[PDB]
């Protein structure tokens, strides 16, 4: 396993740590066409669905028909199942908390596939989906939400309960873009929608809508941070800004050199966002500083996972994630936390250095904090050596601490196993 | 079934009611390991 500890790719942008994890590589990369489909996220750590674009499968995979197919694959790139639809074009694909495949048709028809036998439950969107069509949708464990051709939104309390109700009345202005916020990150702990209308930002709640104006040109794609405190909005001018949940002034701004088309725009954490921008990936930090990643594909598609974004490629999967606080303190680039000292002890242990033991006693006063950090950190890793190194870091402190729960360590061990 | 709620009751009363650490642990551990161990070990 050469993907067990890919720490060399880590970088600091805007005084924050970011990591690109190459968990898997392919042997069929030259037989893998990723330029003709859109890949969705796997926010519960389930399979990643590859949704084929009927308008792209013309020159390379010339089906040339309105008969959409989705290839559902593991994170290794291995296909688990293939499902084809006879109901016309698919609006998009997401996942449930039980790793169900949630497919929304452009006419509001929804199917929730739960196994390799292609069995599914029934679901639907509001009537506007049939009268005007669906423009876009998002998938949540608390019910699905979608914006319809009349610029109105509908929602349910559960993705398996086909009883759609109006979420928000349609705007009277010109709609440029929108983003849907789940109860997890909303202020009312319910469904909220951000609408960019006539260069004004409207926030639609369950009972009321707020009207707030920000002085910027016509809007583009929108993405909301996983904390409910602020949102990054792109514009057609290339100027990017971040707006708070409570808007008195702008939080941050990022200048451009040229106009871009920031497709598949999503947050990789609470500090930074990832932009597909056709064939080049842009990572924008909290300071406005920009990092770039390069691929030889015709188009790069981003994977809107939970608290991170994966970058699609035929030779490897590049998981680009904002480093979690429990991770920054253990595998961080020069982090001064005692948790990073525990990980140093592990590296010293591998090398049979005496520093492995000294590193533990020197942080005794904060050792319990360092260990708890390593425990939470351990479950957030996707690689075998990284998980073992974080677990060993916790083990070191466990052997010294008189105030530590050794069963929590074991529970973590079983969790990592 | 709800072992946790029942342990919470004893935990609320305090450490003294259990008196013998090993006794309470043997009975809790044999029933369920790891998941219930962390609780009974934290309690007293």
């Amino acid at each position: 396993m050469d993907t067990a500890h890919p720490t060399a790719s880590w970088e600091q942008l805007g005084e924050r740590f970011y990591r690109k994890i190459q968990l898997y590589t392919q042997v069929f990369d030259q037989d893998f066409d990723l330029d003709n489909y859109i890949v969705t996220g796997a926010p519960y750590g389930g399979a990643i669905a590859l949704y084929r674009d009927d308008e792209k499968l013309v020159a390379y995979q010339p089906s040339r028909s309105s008969r959409p197919t989705i290839d559902i694959c593991s994170l290794s790139g291995k296909l688990l199942r293939r499902i084809s639809w006879d109901q016309g074009p698919i609006k998009g694909v997401g996942w449930s908390e039980d790793e169900k495949l949630l497919i929304v048709m452009v006419d509001g028809t929804v199917r929730c596939y739960f196994d390799l036998q292609s069995e599914f439950t029934q679901f639907s969107l509001g009537h506007g989906a049939e009268e005007h069509g669906v423009k876009s949708c998002r998938f949540y464990s608390h019910g699905l939400v979608a914006l319809l051709g009349n610029n109105a939104l509908v929602s349910v309390s559960s993705y398996d309960e086909p009883r759609p109700k109006l979420l928000a009345s349609p705007p009277e202005g010109r709609v440029y873009s929108w983003n849907i916020i789940p109860p997890a990150y909303s202020l009312s702990r319910s469904v909220e929608v951000l609408l960019s209308v006539n260069q004004t930002i409207y926030v639609c709640d369950a009972s009321e809508c707020e009207d707030r104006f920000l002085d910027i040109g016509p809007f583009s794609h929108i993405a909301v941070s996983p904390n409910g405190r602020f949102c990054a909005l792109y514009t057609t001018t290339g100027k990017v800004h971040v707006i708070t949940s409570d808007f008195q002034s702008r939080l941050s701004e990022h200048d451009t050199k040229s106009k871009i088309a920031p497709n598949y725009f999503e947050w990789c954490g609470n500090d930074a966002v990832v932009i597909a921008w056709d064939d080049e990936v842009h990572l924008v930090g909290p300071s406005g500083s920009l990092a770039r990643f390069f691929y030889d594909s015709g188009r790069i598609h981003l994977i809107p996972d939970f608290d991170g974004v994966r970058i699609l490629a035929n030779d490897r999967c590049d998981f680009l994630q904002k480093v979690p606080d429990v991770i920054e303190e253990v595998f961080g680039l020069g982090a001064d936390s005692p948790a990073s000292i525990l990980l140093d002890a592990v590296e010293q242990l591998e090398m049979k250095s005496p520093k492995a033991d000294d590193n533990i006693q020197l942080i005794r006063p904060h050792l319990v904090e360092a260990v708890d950090t390593c425990v939470s950190a351990a479950g957030q890793e996707f690689s075998i050596h990284w998980q073992k190194q974080l677990l060993k870091a916790a083990s070191f402190g466990k052997s010294v601490l008189d105030i530590y729960n050794s069963d929590d360590f074991v529970d973590m061990c079983e969790t990592l196993r | 079934k709800d072992e946790s709620a029942l342990l919470e009751y004893l935990e609320s009363q305090g450490e003294e009611p259990n008196y013998d650490p090993d006794f309470a642990l043997r009975l809790c551990i044999q029933h369920r390991r790891v998941l219930s161990c962390a609780h009974i070990y934290t309690s007293m």
